[PDB]
RNA sequence: GACUCGUUCAUACUACAGUGGCCACACCAGAUCCCAUCAGAACUCUGAAGUUAAGCACUGUAAGGCUUGGCUAGUACUGAGGUGGGAGACCGCUCGGGAACACCAGGUGAUGAGUCAU
RNA sequence: GCAGAUGUCCAAAGACAAGCUCAAAGAGAACAGAAAUCUCUUGUAGACUAAAAGGGGAAAAGCUUGUUUGAUUUCUAUUU
RNA sequence: UAGAGGACAGGGCCUUGACCUAUUCUCAAACUCCCAAUAGGUAAAAAGGGCGAAAUAACUCAAUUUGU
RNA sequence: UAAUAUGUCUAUUGUAGAUUUGUGCCCCACUUUGCAUACAAUACCGGUAAGCAA
């Protein structure tokens, strides 16, 4: 009986579609945001995206509370202003889905849906 | 004007419905000995050491045992004689007959039936039966039970 | 059940029936003829006599053609060396004639071929 | 003109004319290129035999010949 | 649209067990269990090495049809009588249970005479043939460490030395077959601090060792063991399914 | 009681409620290395404070669905015979063989060997 | 006779291994749109697999990555 | 060939479509969930089989004594 | 360059196989011999590979 909703990863969105001379700038924006590299969009180049975890998580929390209509239903939630912001989370014990031991699948109603979403969002 | 290796295998080699996928598991865990009766069946999933055109779902000798192939005797009818012929396919396309069970069960009878009947000294013989006509034999068929049907007009 | 499959298929050319101890009796003493020729030398003889019986099959217990009657119409233990031993029938066309060989006797329409059954004793012993 | 292009008429009367003639069945077939490396156990398990049998008899020979 | 259509649901397959619950890869086991047919009885006795979050396993698997045999599985809870009652998962555990099956099957074949081994760190062998264990394994994992306890009871497995120290490094093989890798750890963790330490090294605390003593008892111990070993049918589910129907009837 | 080596390839799997560890899963928190990963996310490894929350072990849902039995139906079709019918296609007849497309119900089996615990 | 295809192409589009799952649809997201990019759900392949067509293929035979030259020499039993 | 009803777009709560769910009429040499009849193949014991010992091998197996 | 190879005037080995020998001068089963021939197994000769090569 551990039912909470914990953190497991985030993500940008850095999209704009042209040529160089701005990746450098953009990775080096993202860079001082989070320390991390990004990595492109694609490569048929045209967006990108970097991830870091840890406290560094909380803290781009922090920096990302600043309409209540389109929110997203696995606690995955993603928005923009420029840049963008993206953060994964749900339910603990997800990584049996995930190992090599017993991959396997989810049920629904452990899902946290997206009424919890709302009330999470209004109560942070 | 077409005679390829697969010409005319559109539904033979065809993998069946709800039988996608490689061989089980444990097709590979068949006790295959020289001389053996075996059937050769072509599966479309393993594609090396594919049986040839015809050989599909015929059964013959085990003339050749390989690391991971098997060497097949079996007899094909061309113009006015059948003539043997060795054909060498990968294990996955070949499966144990079904013709010497028939005669297993047979020969465990015969060293547990045939040697108490001569140690006891009976004549018995053990040939086929070929049942045909069925014996003579007093019955009881009773009165209530007895019911009658007819034929019908048309409708 | 083998022979009965294997006459099937040949039904539409030949008629069959039940024989019947008169009729196999009369076909053994007035058309009975025996192979007393040696293996695959057989001579086709008519039977006149039971020595030949005897030697092909005195040492079987068999002997005379009593028993071949005896043994022909319930069929015991020996119909190899009975049938085989005995040479095809060499019958004559029908006194009265056929009805229709191109019709089978079973279908409403006169016809000859199939199983005549019980039917057969008359159409032996007319053809006899 | 045109020629028949193909039949299969008669074929079979012609097979079955000589009948269909079957593998001759002989009960022991050449193994020249089967299984190296196994025959060759079998061709050293052989000569074992041979030896002690030659050997035997050869003795015997001399012993009885005196 | 819907794709949970009858028409598609009319075409599914399914997958296999042992895959299905994952105990064997079904691409890795068939390659396992295929051997050369002209070996005839050739049983390819494989030996399995798994980790579990506890304790590590060693095991034999006799190939047959319908499923193999284990003459004995190793186990790393044993090793509480040779001298390891807790830190059953570590380095030297794997080796102290490969060394468990090694020397116990070769009583079991009484070849230990004939085998005695090695002694400490640097006829014919016995069967052996490794497993895939499924994970990618790394080097100085303790997947070597049952193997290698093996060889020096006597057995021997063909194992490339990628995931060996040194990418060889005989000093790593010290410091990894008799663990001392958590004793680094313990000696940073008390330079760095004591915080952690009562919800770390809880037990080992209370059985009042130290890193230095950790090989020593893991060295005696496999010393030690070198030298010696509901249900509802037809008629009620047609009554209750009466009642449901019967209770919706008016519930809501 | 648990697991293990394996199995049988759906009674072994897809839409909802109920139980969960003395020893066994699985969840654990973390990155210092053997070390491997945008990321200790997977993986490795570290030790066990909190957990059955999950998957799942199972139960059950007149669900899916596995499947067979009956019914379709001696219908469709077809081997052999015909100096059979009919202007033809078709249609009988004799000796034989003989399907497929909807519904009611079974529940989601079982395998040897070993260890720990009781 | 009918619908077509071949005289090519590939140091990888050959070999091995690992990881991942594709087409599509729906719901969302600064610039940003029917579509360009990202997240989630469903997704038995409805994609992809050099080419014509037909088979086969989902911890793959597809995508990505890493290492490679077994596209090497010689000789058998053979199938079309 | 056509529907029962129904949350997206367009026009003026209404309309037009698109789309959807279980349904309807009719078809495929180069379409199959299923699937005959006929045709085809293999087996029907002695130069063989079963059952044990002994040997032999440079083969196989951890095995100069497991198996073949 | 050139067909067992000097341990021996037993003259390669098997499975079938014609004939011969007896025992239970003519039926039968067991041993005794093993033509021809067939299917194989072996060696040895010439050539080519592979290993070594003064």
């Amino acid at each position: 009986v551990m039912r909470e909703i914990k953190v497991n990863k985030l993500v940008l969105n850095i999209c704009v579609g042209e040529s160089g001379d701005r990746l450098t700038r953009a990775a080096r924006v993202l860079e001082q945001l989070t320390e991390q590299k990004p990595i492109f969009g694609k490569c048929r180049k045209i967006s990108c995206f970097v991830t870091v975890r840890g406290k560094k998580a909380l803290e781009i929390l922090e920096k990302g509370l600043k309409r209540r209509k389109n929110f997203s239903d696995t606690g995955n939630f993603g928005f923009g202003i420029g840049m963008d912001f993206y953060v994964h989370l749900s339910r603990s014990g997800y990584r049996v889905t995930r190992r090599t031991r017993r991959r396997s699948k989810i049920s629904k109603t452990h899902k946290v849906t997206k009424e919890d979403a709302m009330k999470w969002f209004q109560t942070k | 004007k077409s005679r390829g290796k697969r010409s005319g295998t559109r539904y033979k080699f065809s993998k069946k419905f709800r039988k996608h996928g490689e061989c089980t598991a444990n097709k590979y865990l068949e006790k295959l000995n020289y001389g053996d009766y075996v059937d050769i069946v072509c599966d479309s999933t393993q594609q090396k050491g594919m049986p040839f055109n015809y050989y599909h779902g015929k059964t013959g000798k085990i003339f050749h045992i390989t690391k991971r192939g098997v060497g097949v005797l079996v007899n094909k009818r061309v113009k006015h004689r059948i003539e043997q012929k060795k054909v060498c396919v990968r294990i996955e396309h070949v499966r144990k007959s079904r013709c010497n069970e028939d005669f297993l069960l047979r020969k465990i009878k015969n060293a547990e039936l045939i040697k108490e009947a001569k140690l006891k000294n009976e004549h018995i013989n053990i040939k086929r039966k070929t049942e045909g006509p069925k014996p003579a034999a007093m019955i009881k068929v009773p009165p209530s039970k007895i019911i009658t049907i007819e034929p019908l007009p048309f409708y | 059940k083998a022979t009965k499959e294997m006459l099937k298929i040949v039904e539409p050319y030949v008629t069959y029936g039940y024989p019947t101890l008169s009729t196999v009796r009369k076909l053994l003493y007035k058309r009975g003829y025996v192979r007393v020729g040696k293996v695959r030398r057989y001579a086709r003889k008519k039977i006149q006599d039971n020595a030949d019986i005897s030697k092909h099959l005195g040492k079987y217990n068999v002997h005379g053609i009593e028993d071949m009657v005896y043994q022909l119409y319930t069929c015991g233990p020996v119909f190899k060396k009975v049938n085989n031993f005995l040479w095809a029938f060499k019958l004559k066309p029908p006194r009265k004639g056929f009805k229709a060989k191109r019709h089978a006797f079973n279908e409403p329409r006169p016809g000859d071929w199939g199983n005549r059954e019980a039917h057969i004793n008359e159409l032996i012993n007319r053809m006899i | 003109a045109k020629s028949k292009n193909h039949t299969n008429h008669n074929q079979n009367r012609k097979a079955h004319k000589n009948g269909i003639k079957k593998p001759k069945k002989h009960k022991f077939m050449s193994r020249k290129g089967l299984d190296p490396n196994f025959f060759r156990n079998q061709k050293y398990c052989l000569k074992g035999i041979q030896k002690k049998k030659k050997e035997l008899k050869l003795k015997a020979k001399q012993e009885k010949n005196n | 649209k819907v794709v949970k259509n009858k028409a598609y649901f009319k075409r599914y397959q399914v997958k296999y067990r042992r895959r299905r619950e994952g105990k064997t890869d079904y691409r890795a086991r068939k390659a396992l269990i295929l051997q050369d047919k002209n070996k005839y009885n050739a049983q390819k006795l494989r030996f399995v090495v798994r980790k579990t979050n506890s304790q590590v396993i060693c095991q034999i698997a006799c190939a047959h049809i319908e499923g193999d045999k284990i003459l004995a599985e190793a186990k790393s809870k044993e090793l509480i009588r040779y001298g390891i009652p807790v830190g059953l998962k570590n380095y030297a555990a794997a080796y102290a249970t490969g060394l468990l099956c090694a020397r116990r099957f070769l009583k079991s074949l009484n070849l230990d005479t004939q085998f005695l081994g090695v002694e400490k760190v640097t006829r014919k062998p016995i069967k052996a043939f490794l497993d895939v264990g499924i994970t990618r394994t790394t080097t100085g994992n303790r997947v070597f460490a049952a193997l290698k306890g093996a060889c020096d009871g006597g057995l021997n497995i063909p194992h490339g030395n990628n995931r060996f120290p040194g990418s060889f490094n005989p000093e790593q093989l010290r410091k990894n077959i008799l663990g001392i890798h958590v004793a680094e750890y313990m000696k940073t963790l008390q330079e760095e601090d004591n915080d952690k330490y009562k919800t770390h090294f809880n037990d080992y605390l209370k059985n009042n060792i130290g890193a230095d003593d950790i090989e020593q008892m893991y060295l005696n111990a496999h010393e030690k063991i070198r030298q010696n070993p509901k249900k509802l049918n037809a008629k009620l589910r047609k009554k209750r399914v009466k009642e449901k129907l019967a209770l919706y009837v008016e519930k809501l």
